[PDB]
């Protein structure tokens, strides 16, 4: 209701693929602050990306957002093993912090 | 950075849960930081609960507020949060991660399961 | 020896519209070119004297007032603009010479559910001199005798809040400004280096 995720996703190992965190909720502000979380099975969710285009040192170089208007597009190059796992957006809105619905990301 | 979370792991119906999130590498005096909790069901999604600024100005979740009185102490480095009437939806796991303006809850800590029945 | 610039620029806690933070800066071998390894510095236009020729020319008294503002009224601190922060809390001289310095700044400022902590005076009965600031908190008129300390036809406190959170657009954000005053005219050369 506050933000909204699709169900899963699953791309062929080495290729691209794009996640949509589609707002769906008039007044969250100039949605500028989107925040995106790696949920590995059972530990404790990792910063991947955040401020839209910008990442934070320390992670890979092919994680990259986007924004279409009113969502943030969570884009993944090289699809590696490695990134089957759990993937969720997060975002102020004017009295508080709201999370996405989930999405799962499973390599075949 | 590094956040600890501790307190009771197991807690009975209609009861007041604490708990202790000890934190070091960085403290509440410095502008811009502020500590968090978050909470999340098994198999469902994260949720928010409360914030504690750095200048004592202290916000909760609008939803679930008018409870769990989110405390600190700035000597030992540690928060508290105490939420009471414990009910058989309270039953998940628990983060205290550290939140910056733009980059919103960049460290978090380990995480402790507590269960709410009989 | 140098003088107060990391300590009028890394301020924890600035002040607000209508408490702006007077100081004099004197006696001092003045390097006008620390500011430039601070920030972007969205806002920076100096009257009266070039910022690229600035570290040679020598000054009589030179205050700094600091203080923090909205996001689209920074334009209004400049000599004979009329608005709501300069022609009720804030207001400086035609013949002014010196310069204004602003940054955006929500990184420090900005809550998230408002922060409640900087006010601006929204109603008056007349405008301001030239740096005259007034602290006084009463309770505005209502044209008759007023609904003091109550409520009815127009009683209105005569603070406002400004309330930043991190959802407002760019031009609701909040801002950094120090405004610097010089003297230039026969000066006993006193800040300079």
């Amino acid at each position: 209701s506050a933000l909204t995720q699709p169900a899963s996703v699953s791309g062929s190992p080495g290729q691209s693929i794009t996640i949509s965190c589609t707002a769906t909720s008039s007044d969250v502000g100039a949605y500028q602050y989107v925040s995106w979380y790696q949920q590995y099975p059972g530990k404790a969710p990792k910063l991947m990306i955040y401020e839209v285009s910008k990442r934070p040192s320390g992670v890979s170089n092919r994680f990259s957002g986007s924004k279409s208007g009113n969502t943030a597009s969570l884009t993944i190059s090289g699809l590696q093993a490695e990134d089957d796992a759990y993937y969720y957006c997060n975002s102020y809105t004017t009295s508080s912090v709201v999370f996405g619905g989930g999405t799962k990301l499973t390599v075949l | 950075i590094t956040l600890k979370e501790s307190g009771p792991t197991l807690v009975k119906p209609t009861q007041t849960l604490t708990l202790t999130c000890t934190f070091s590498g960085f403290s509440l005096s410095t502008g811009g930081v502020s500590v968090g909790w978050i909470r999340q069901p098994p198999g469902k999604a994260l949720e928010w609960l409360a914030l504690i600024y750095w200048d004592d100005d202290k916000r909760y979740s609008p939803s679930l507020e008018s409870r769990l009185t989110i405390t600190k102490d700035t000597s030992k480095n540690l928060v508290v949060l105490t939420l009471t009437n414990m009910d058989p939806v309270d039953t998940a796991t628990y983060y205290c991660a550290h939140k910056t303006i733009p980059t919103i809850f960049d460290y978090w800590g380990q995480g402790t399961l507590v269960t709410v029945s009989s | 020896n140098l003088c107060p610039f990391d300590e009028v620029f890394n301020a924890t806690r600035f002040a607000s519209v209508y408490a702006w933070n007077r100081k004099r800066i004197s006696n001092c071998v003045a390097d006008y070119s620390v500011l430039y390894n601070f920030a972007p510095f969205f806002a920076f236009k100096c009257y009266g004297v070039s910022p690229t020729k600035l570290n040679d020319l020598c000054f009589t008294n030179v205050y700094a007032d600091s203080f923090v503002i909205r996001g689209n009224e920074v334009s209004q601190i400049a000599p004979g603009q009329t608005g709501n922060i300069a022609d009720y809390n804030y207001k400086l001289p035609d013949d002014f010479t010196g310069c204004v310095i602003a940054w955006n700044s929500n990184k420090l400022d900005s809550k998230v559910g408002g922060n409640y902590n900087y006010r601006y005076r929204l109603f008056r009965k007349s405008n301001l001199k030239p740096f005259e600031r007034d602290i006084s908190t009463e309770i505005y008129q209502a044209g008759n005798k007023p609904c003091n300390g109550v409520a009815g036809v127009n009683c209105y406190f005569p603070l406002q809040s400004y309330g930043f959170r991190p959802t407002y657009g760019v031009g609701h954000q909040p801002y950094r400004v120090v405004v610097l005053s010089f003297e230039l005219l026969h000066a006993p050369a006193t800040v300079c280096g």
